[PDB]
RNA sequence: GGCCCCAUGGUGUAAUGGUUAGCACUCUGGACUUUGAAUCCAGCGAUCCGAGUUCAAAUCUCGGUGGGACCUCCA
């Protein structure tokens, strides 16, 4: 066939490219393809990943930079990785019955073989299913599709998805745990602890691990075995702020539970992301704008982090039969639109919006959502309507270079100030002001008079997370173009120590780092005081 | 003799997980040596059948290394290592364990060890030299000088770690030299001078983890193979005593994890010395290097690999003694082996290996006709072991030749129907069955030797054919339980099959009961108030026990059936309440005499109690049923009871008793038919440290073959073949003498 | 956090009436105020103090002579001249003004007990004594009738139903005893009768009932078991969230709830119980606000319960922000206007730590911000007082401006000062700095004097709650205040001096040594800190100089650069004086963002500004904040920097988010602190 | 060797001087911290090669390059 020509093309591309890199002239991509394609016979243009794949050593490290295919992977800073665990029930089912309303899929649902909430087709579930559910295969899977594409995997981000997290027996977690850290660094461990040890001096670095709970499975007990896990960050479902709804809708709990479970994750170190849920059967649009304007102002449910979730009415659950008989009719979607964009521009300036809309399939879903593309489309009827989004995920360096061509040219220390679920909090930032783009950030805290971890007791303040946003540069790596090792996170750590031994009049300042990044602070005179890097201020 | 005996006839088994558990000795008939749970295995390639098994260890094994003898001969010490912070020096002879030291001091689990005989001049009888390195951030250097045992010498790597050591002498003369690289990207070389180890130099080599180093003396030269992780072996020399860098071959895409030189043999006197290496990594390939013939540059050979399903690449591969055959262990637990094809060195054939499930075996079932064993544990998978025909050869070999569920759940229970079905109890709401393909059949005729028009009523595979092409379809599924099945039991008649659920309410521990023919819920009996652990039907088939965790059992005796084709009814005839309980705790095993009358029930308690007097069945009007003679207590949770299913002359009731640490033992009881209930029981055999596991036994079936209702052609019809379905990864089947009449 | 403070109050005392008032309302494009007695309608004019239309309804066989007839309510119409009335006999009329015109409009049987007008006046609704509501159009057209009637009741509940419009007339809400169950229940409706809900059963219901004027919460009041409490409701009729008056269980009993212009101010009414046989009952006019979702407590008024004191109704402005009518029952009016703004310290740079003084009732929660930039509901340190709090001011002199100086309602001013001992006084309480092992060093105030006022003569000050305002503290011994005569424009300034030499003994007092006059109303009063020189400026918005120091005493114009008076083109409510070069200058700004640098506009979208050591900083309304240098300027270059056409430049310009509003001026650290609309700070240089 | 016809994106054909090119397969980018291969929305990309006629030619004359067709010499 002539793709047997094809290879032969990616022989002449690739013989192409090095070879003016070796008079040093850069040459085109698009067209020489173009061109050394129909001198060969070519019917379709090559494809990136296989002009990617066949290329000598040094020539794939010196052709990495101008072929990375969708850059945008490493542009947060991070590379992430998508695990789930077995499926199983959710731990709310025997006391009621029921699981709550609007969840998809699950052990016993019609989907067959089925994750709770993610039914059978989103990309992360056939990655799972065919490694049936094996972390290690899962993991290795993923890091070698991100080295397919061309990126650097030097810094991990593991998140585990599926149902509850804590309704597994000790055995099982412990077993996830251990495998993943191994599968990251190599070695073959018996318990967390020999596992997380050997992490400790790994090469490959970790980063941390987020989980998702219920806010009746976030208590000092749980809070403690992710502490001796190694995870660095939480989300919880805190669907609808109204305490109607939470009961009418079978959930199971009370806000009043989430309240205080953001308290006990806040004041212990941790980063809390909510999952609210637009549409709710009962609600309506003034009373979704008017719960949103409660959530980002009441002083007891401020986040560090968003996720929103328009309703979807899937087959084989309780809201199937409500929207069957004539009850909880849909929004149309020049509405939808107007709502997203209204709460868009009530977030924050200092909430990271993750994720807008559901992976959901169209042939999937009965009602509810068209175009798969919500944020674009809020984001231009904000440009319609003068109000502004100034969020963090689209402010970051990162984002707003692949979008627009601007980056900063002056930068300055902004502070912010706050009142959390019952701590005060500073967020320093190195920024541009005259453009409104982002660098890095920190989180300080004083811990409240109901911690219930020792080493934070009598005089302790907190930092629950360091980013310095841009391209991922691995470790020790120094690049002059790239932001990610030109040394903010000095002065960050300068001006926080300077805060916490002058203005919270503090004894000691703690850090809740991942893994891989112990050995970072070492540098900077801390010690190993359990789950916990502490220093004596005074 | 008076006394019967007691052997064990097979062994199946594969390592566990953990890379460097492999080695063979440089000797004439080399033993394999590799580490299964918490156990040491030594197997020959050539005989194809388990040599012995060397129990000591508590924890999983690591690493295994033998120590060659200097001349050729077949080695006889082998240093060991494991996961319970000790290591143990082990001594061998005649293929029985002669000695074992347990050398401890390890505050760590140990990774590495290596040793070899010193050769001091003041007659140091057996002085050895060992070194381990654990995960106590440390490595210790100890001396077995004789039968005594003493720590030479303790180095501690800061906060860093051990990860390869190889011990050797310097040139021209007897001086130790020590090659232990760390996560540093660096190995350190320690030369023992006056007489405590020292620091000579450090090397600057890879950029990863060194995953394993390896000494060679060529003449009067030093070679130090130096594999690494990140794709880059580099051979360095050290000559007369500074080292300098060479060879940096490469070709490897993913981490590399072990590298050997071939060993130097015997070839009709004359030793020969090769100059090659072998190596393995990830990326599911084997790298032959040789030296070219003119030039000394190295350059590959040979590719050897594996393509299976979509599995990751070896950890573990060793060579020969010297140059025939080449073994690789895989990742999910596997051996492949090639030998060199004499018409082309570079061509390599497949041979036959043994096998065995990676995780405790949960359940076993004896084929009705007695030719295969079906496995099944927490593996995801289900294993068919059958026998071979070695052509007109002795020592008939039993391996495994089919695998017919990969499933992705953990399988907990089995079941047969019928000559070839299947029934397997996953962790899920659904009962699967299944059926057998005519492709089995035909190569269970071409394998065993039976008549195709036999088996039907009118080589074995490798791990191609299995993986990949063997698997048995699905017919049906039964749905109708709320939770995981726990229990699964049919009955002899192949009618009436029985399942149970786990459970934490009555109404969700109630057992139900199916038509094979018709498959639909026959009945569903509710009793009890927990999950039922063991269930098993009459011999007569009119009987049924529901022993569970709430200490009680049922009784559910059979209804007359007026209309022939009505499906027939149980009733509940008998029961017992907490007053009415013998058991102090949790029961979790029960079995019938073949007698119809009489049978026995096994707890934690230690405690196995006899109580059946199930008689008189035409007349039975009221309840008379309770404990029968005294209770025995063996000394440790019975887990499994079965009773052999064949009557004896003076009313022997002969029962294999196993319990938590593998102590299968033999007892044998009668009633005394009189109020001295005292020695009813006897002590027939028990089992030492080489036929016993060293973790919980799961299901003692014996072997019932209905095929051989009568005696037809006997070798003197006094053995009986069982099976001991362990939690060890064992399959063991043991052989065990009756009688003599 | 900014307080309110009071800068105007109209009283009008003795207004001629033949009875007694029963209701009253507004004419705002007129200014006059309509009384609705017992006899008839009187139409007042309170700046000029007469009485211009008297009409008499019982005359023309309405009202009846007897002595009794209640008037609903007077009802004011837009783009008109007449008056919409009723009588409690059951009738509505359209009674002109003027032309003395009064036709029978409406004729219903059963009485009519409430009338209800939307904001818009185009349908209105009644209530009858048969329990049945009318709703009517604008011209009396009738249009529906509709029965409202689709752990026991409050003991005194007077069985009275309230109506309450949203802001945008769109919904409304009925509150009625329920004869089923014997207590209060909550109905809402649409605009053409569709009922939307019916409130969840709530045991201890108060009869009070306030829609929110932007409309997201009912305001309503419930006495639980050991407290009374405000509750909340929202238009779907269930509760969201409370808040807790401080006072007693079974003590207090609230009148009624109504709202601020823009959804502000919440003022509640209290009465005192007689349950004691004495009991001298008193009242309370409260006025509250929101913050982090925390209701502070800004205002406290207490008049006299019973005589020629009881308070008979209440009105806020519609029109006008901040702006509160009162009726008595004794022919008396009272108007208070207000206004916001916050208390800070400016001193010399050396030793001056810029201070927040925050009132929360009896409660002040202070904040340093030179060390501990701490958001509002938190604080450094904290100082307690038994009775609520009225006005805070700190010490003006340029080497002390950190002795902090409270008033109270109960006229209590204590002097709290900062010296090297703590002293160890429990009425301050550390704030979010301290605890176990939290530790920061810094030096807070102790109590030194509570002075006790003393007024001329033993007169019974007056039925006015408040009789000084706009408190100065221009020396340590040194106070000043400001009070209005009623009768003719003459402002008087007292001088608060302090009689009590030394420490002689608690509860010292201070004695007024002087009093001087000067003719008009005075809205604002400030002073120099360096020169100490006092500005003054009248309801014109004149600027007069004052000099306390001078024995005559003598006020003298304000003199421009060429020696001539100045007068604000408007009226201005925050005023500071600056040292520009070689001139003083009266800077201010308007309620319209405007600037007013002597008495020439030099912009038009200010927000908020401050001036501090020769350094004057901006806000404008595009969302950029400016900061101004006064070292060296000059006026006509501050004039043509701020001529807002000279291109903006990154060295003075800094953008800024939506409403940012600056708080105080960090120097030393070259630091600003600006707060948002949602709470939070923000720290830039 | 004349003879008659043809050449457009990588590929398939559209479009008669206001000159100044649209559709399909294919490729690339963003929604996406659940995805190179799915959904949605945007984007990169052509009139083989010369002289010219007409103010002006993917459109007309002549060329010479490639392909197709009739009678071809030729070996
Ligand atoms: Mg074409
Ligand atoms: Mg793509």
């Amino acid at each position: 066939s002539p793709a047997e020509l094809m290879m032969l093309t990616i022989g002449d591309v690739i013989k192409q490219l090095i070879e003016a890199h070796e008079q040093g002239k850069d040459i085109d991509l698009n067209k020489v393809k173009t061109k050394t394609a129909a001198k060969y016979g070519l019917s379709a243009q090559p494809r990136l990943v296989d002009i990617i794949a066949a290329v000598p050593p040094q020539y794939r490290k010196v052709l990495m930079p101008k072929l990375k295919a969708k850059p945008i992977r490493t542009a947060s800073g991070i590379a992430v990785v998508a695990v789930m665990c077995k499926p199983h029930r959710c731990p709310h089912i025997s006391f009621t019955g029921n699981i709550c309303v609007y969840c998809p899929g699950g052990p016993d649902s019609d989907f067959e073989y089925s994750t709770q909430s993610y039914t059978g087709y989103e990309p992360t579930s056939m990655r799972a299913i065919r490694a049936r559910y094996d972390p290690f295969l899962q993991t290795r899977h993923r890091i070698e599709q991100l080295k397919q594409l061309g990126h650097s995997v030097d810094k991990v981000e593991f998140i585990v998805m599926g149902g509850t997290f804590m309704a597994l027996p000790e055995e099982y977690r412990d077993y996830f745990i251990r495998n993943l850290h191994d599968a990251l660094s190599g070695h073959t461990s018996n318990n967390i602890y020999e596992a997380v040890k050997y992490s400790e001096r790994s090469l490959t670095k970790c980063i941390g691990i987020t989980i998702e709970t219920r806010p009746d499975y976030c208590m000092k007990r749980h809070l403690s075995d992710m502490l001796t896990y190694g995870c660095t960050r939480l989300e919880i479902g805190v669907q609808s702020v109204y305490e109607d709804v939470a009961r009418d809708t079978n959930r199971g709990h009370t806000v009043k539970a989430v309240c205080e479970s953001f308290h006990l994750a806040k004041d212990s170190g941790f980063k809390v992301v909510a999952h609210m849920m637009p549409d709710l059967p009962n609600v309506g649009l003034e009373r979704d704008i008017e719960q949103f304007t409660e959530f980002f102002e009441n002083p007891a449910f401020r986040p560090d982090g968003l996720k929103l979730y328009p309703t979807l009415v899937i087959r084989g659950t309780g809201l199937y039969e409500l929207w069957k008989s004539g009850r909880y009719k849909s929004y149309s979607p020049s509405d939808l639109v107007e709502l997203v964009a209204r709460i868009l521009a009530l977030v924050p300036p200092w909430t990271r919006v993750y994720r807008v809309q559901r992976d959901i399939p169209m042939p999937l879903v009965s009602s509810g959502v068209e175009h798969g593309n919500l944020r674009e489309l809020a984001l231009a009827r904000m440009k319609d309507l003068g109000i502004q989004c100034r969020d963090v995920r689209t402010r970051e360096v990162g984002i707003q270079e692949i979008h627009h061509k601007v980056r900063p040219y002056q930068v300055e220390l902004v502070r912010r100030d706050y009142v959390a679920n019952g701590g005060w909090e500073t967020f320093l930032s190195y920024e541009d002001p005259d453009q409104d783009i982002l660098i890095g950030l920190l989180r300080l805290r004083k811990c409240s008079e109901e911690t219930f971890r020792f080493e934070l007791g009598g005089g302790v303040s907190i930092v629950r997370e360091l980013h310095v946003y841009g391209s991922v540069v691995p470790v020790s790596s120094r690049d002059p173009t790239k932001f990610q090792h030109q040394g903010f996170g000095m002065l960050l750590m300068e001006e926080a120590e300077r805060i916490a031994r002058e203005e919270h009049g503090s004894g000691k300042i703690a850090v809740i780092s991942g893994v891989g990044t112990r050995n970072y602070y070492r540098k900077i005179g801390y010690r190993l005081q359990g789950p916990y890097m502490v220093k004596m201020l005074k | 003799m008076v006394a019967p005996v007691l052997e064990t006839s097979h062994v199946f088994c594969c390592p566990n997980r953990v890379r460097g558990v492999l080695n063979w000795s440089s000797g004439p008939r080399g033993l394999l040596a590799f580490g299964t749970s918490c156990s040491v295995v030594l197997y020959d390639p050539l005989k194809r059948v388990v040599v012995t098994n060397l129990n000591g260890h508590t924890a999983r094994v690591n690493c295994i290394q033998w120590i060659c003898k200097q001349d050729g001969s077949p080695s006889t010490e082998l240093v060991s290592g494991g996961s319970d912070n000790q290591v143990i020096h082990w001594e061998i002879e005649d293929n029985q364990l002669l000695k074992a030291v347990h050398l401890q001091g390890h505050e760590g689990p140990v990774y590495a060890v290596h040793a070899v005989y010193q050769r001091r001049t003041s007659d140091p009888a057996l002085c050895t030299l060992i070194v381990s390195a654990a995960a106590d951030s440390a490595v210790r250097l100890w001396s077995k000088k004789g039968p005594e045992v003493m720590c030479l010498q303790t180095l501690n790597f800061g906060n860093g770690f051990a990860l390869a050591l190889c011990l050797s002498f310097l040139p021209n003369t007897d001086v130790p030299i020590l090659a232990c690289g760390n996560d540093d990207c660096r190995i350190h070389i320690f030369a023992q001078q006056n007489d405590q180890f020292q620091k000579v130099l450090s090397l600057c080599g890879h950029e990863d983890w060194i995953r394993g180093v390896e000494w060679a003396a060529f003449g009067r030269d030093l070679f130090l193979a130096s594999c690494s992780q990140d794709c880059l072996i580099r051979i360095w020399k050290l000559y007369i005593f500074a080292v300098t860098l060479e060879t940096v071959l490469a070709g490897h895409e993913n981490w590399v994890n072990a590298v050997h030189w071939q060993p130097v043999f015997y070839k009709d006197g004359v030793l020969q010395q090769p100059v090659r290496l072998l190596s393995a990594s990830m990326d599911k390939t084997m790298i032959l290097w040789a030296p070219d013939e003119e030039s000394g540059v190295w350059l590959e050979q040979v590719r050897v690999g594996e393509v299976g399903g979509n599995t990751l690449g070896f950890y573990d591969c060793q060579f020969n003694e010297d140059g025939s055959m080449i073994i690789a262990h895989a990742f999910h637990g596997a051996l492949h082996l090639w030998k060199q094809n004499t018409v082309n060195p570079r061509e390599w054939t497949p041979e036959i290996v043994i096998s065995g499930h990676f995780d405790g075996v949960q359940d076993l079932v004896w084929d009705p006709e007695g030719e295969f064993i079906i496995t099944v544990g927490t593996d995801q998978t289900t294993r068919l072991f059958a026998p071979w025909k070695r052509k007109d050869q002795s020592q008939v070999t039993w391996h495994e030749i089919a695998r017919p569920q990969i499933h992705g759940y953990d399988l907990k229970c089995l079941a047969m129907i019928n000559r070839f079905q299947f029934v397997s109890g996953a962790d899920e709401k659904v009962l699967r069955v299944f059926s057998a393909p005519r492709n089995f059949v035909e190569n269970f005729c071409a394998i065993t030797g039976q008549s195709l028009n036999h088996v039907l009523c009118n080589e074995p595979p490798t791990e191609d054919h299995l993986l990949q092409n063997t698997l048995w379809p699905e017919v049906q599924k039964l749905y109708g339980h709320g939770y995981e099945i726990f229990c699964v039991t049919c009955n002899s008649s192949k009618t009436l099959l029985a399942s149970a659920c786990k459970a934490a309410k009555k109404e969700h521990a109630a057992i139900i009961l199916w038509n094979t023919t018709s498959w639909k819920q026959v009945q569903n009996l509710v009793f009890h108030s927990l999950t039922v652990t063991q269930m098993a039907f009459s011999p007569n088939e009119k009987f049924l026990l529901a022993v569970s965790r709430d200490r009680t059992w049922s009784l559910w005796k059979k209804q007359d059936t007026i209309s022939p084709e009505f499906e027939p009814v149980f009733s509940l005839f008998a029961f017992t309440n907490k007053i009415t309980s013998v058991h102090s705790r949790i029961i979790w095993s029960c079995d019938w005499s073949p007698d119809s009358k009489y049978f026995f029930t096994g707890s934690r308690d230690k405690k196995v109690v006899v109580w059946g007097e199930c008689d008189s069945t035409d007349d039975c009007i009221e309840h008379n049923i309770g404990p029968c003679s005294s209770v025995l207590d063996v000394g440790g949770a019975v887990t499994a009871v079965s009773v052999c299913p064949v009557l004896h002359p003076s009313q022997r009731y002969v029962v294999a008793v196993g319990l938590e640490c593998g102590k299968i033992c033999l007892y044998t009881w009668k009633k005394t038919d009189q109020v001295p209930e005292i020695n009813d029981w006897t002590h027939c055999v028990e089992t030492s440290q080489s036929q016993s596991h060293t973790l919980a036994i799961r299901k003692l079936c014996w072997k019932n073959c209905s095929g051989k209702t009568e005696q037809k052609e006997a070798e003197g019809a006094e053995w009986l073949h069982f099976a001991s379905c362990g939690e060890d990864h064992t399959v063991k089947i043991h052989r065990v003498n009756k009688c003599a009449l | 956090m900014r307080n309110l403070k009071l800068f105007r109050t109209l009283e009008f005392r003795d207004i001629q009436g033949p009875g007694n008032p029963q209701c009253f309302s507004l004419r705002t494009e007129q200014g006059t105020v309509l009384i609705g007695s017992e006899h008839g309608l009187i139409e007042v004019d309170p700046v000029s103090r007469e009485v211009k239309n008297e009409v008499s309804l019982v005359a023309e066989g309405f009202l009846p002579e007897d002595g009794s007839g209640r008037i609903v309510g007077v009802q004011d119409l837009l783009d008109q001249e007449s008056v919409c009335v009723a009588t409690a006999s059951g009738d509505v009329i359209l009674c002109s003004l003027s032309t003395q015109q009064l036709e029978c409009v409406g004729s219903v049987a059963s009485g009519i007990s409430v009338m209800s007008w939307s904001p818009d006046q185009e349908l209105v609704l009644l209530a009858t004594g048969q329990q049945t509501l009318i709703m009517m159009t604008k011209d009396f057209e009738p249009i529906l009738e509709q029965q409202i009637h689709q752990e026991s009741a409050l003991p005194w509940d007077d069985h009275r139903p309230q109506v309450t419009w949203r802001g945008d007339g769109q919904f409304f809400a009925v509150s009625v005893v329920c004869p089923e169950t014997g207590a209060r229940k909550v109905r809402v409706w649409n605009r053409e009768f569709a009922l939307q809900s019916t409130s969840e059963p709530v045991a201890g219901l108060g009869p009070a009932l306030a829609w929110k004027p932007s409309g997201s919460l009912i305001a309503s009041t419930q006495d639980k078991p050991n407290q009374q409490d405000i509750v909340f409701f929202e238009k779907n009729g269930l509760l969201h969230g409370h808040f807790t008056l401080p006072f007693l269980k079974d003590e207090v009993k609230v009148n009624d709830l109504l709202w601020n212009a823009d959804s502000s101010v919440l003022a509640v009414w209290l009465e005192d119980l007689q349950r004691e046989e004495s009991s001298i009952p008193k009242t309370c006019v409260q006025l509250w606000t929101v913050g982090n979702y925390h209701w502070y407590l800004k205002q406290s008024l207490s008049f006299s319960t019973c005589g020629k004191s009881k308070i008979v109704s209440l009105m806020w402005d519609p029109v006008t922000p901040y702006r509160l009518h009162v009726l008595c029952q004794g022919w008396h009016y009272l108007a208070y206007d207000w206004h916001w703004t916050t208390d800070r310290s400016v001193g010399d740079n050396s030793s001056d730590l810029s201070n927040v003084a925050v009132i929360d009732g009896n409660r002040v929660l202070v904040t340093v911000f030179r060390q501990t930039v701490v958001p509002p509901p938190m604080c450094t340190y904290q100082l307690l007082f038994p009775h609520p709090v009225n006005q805070v001011t700190f010490l003006a002199h340029p080497q002390k401006s950190n002795d902090l100086a409270v008033l109270d309602a109960s006229n209590q001013i204590s002097v709290y000062k900062c010296g090297d001992c703590p002293s160890a006084d429990p009425t301050v309480k550390l704030g979010a700095v301290g605890g176990s092992g939290f530790k920061v060093c810094l030096r807070t105030p102790h109590l030194e004097k509570r002075y006790k006022i003393q007024f001329e003569n033993n007169e019974d000050q007056d039925v006015n709650p408040l009789k000084l305002g706009l408190l100065t503290w221009i020396e340590e011994d040194v106070f000043l205040a400001v009070s209005h005569s009623e009768f003719s424009p003459r402002s008087v300034i007292h001088h608060l001096t302090a009689a009590s030499s030394e420490m002689d003994e608690e509860h010292g007092q201070l004695n007024v040594s002087s009093s001087a006059a000067v003719d008009g109303v005075i809205i604002s009063l400030c002073c120099n800190s360096k020169t100490k020189s006092v500005v003054l400026q009248l309801a014109d918005g004149q600027i007069f100089k004052y000099l306390w120091e001078s024995p005559s005493l003598a006020i003298k114009p304000w003199k421009n650069s060429g020696g001539f008076p100045v007068r604000f083109p408007y009226p201005c409510t925050q005023t500071e004086l600056a040292m520009i070069g070689e001139e003083e200058c009266v800077l201010g700004l308007t309620d319209r963002c405007r600037f007013f640098i002597n008495d020439i506009e030099v912009a038009s979208n200010i927000t908020s500004f401050a001036v501090y050591d020769e350094f004057l900083l901006l806000t404008t309304h595009s969302h950029t904040c400016q900061c101004f240098c006064l070292r060296d300027a000059s006026f006509k270059t501050l004039q043509a920097g701020l001529s807002s056409n000279h291109v903006s430049h990154g060295e003075v310009l800094r953008k800024v988010e939506r409403g940012s509003r600056i708080v105080t001026v960090v120097p030393q650290d070259t630091k600003l602190v600006l707060q948002m609309p949602r709470g939070n700070l923000e720290v830039v240089h």
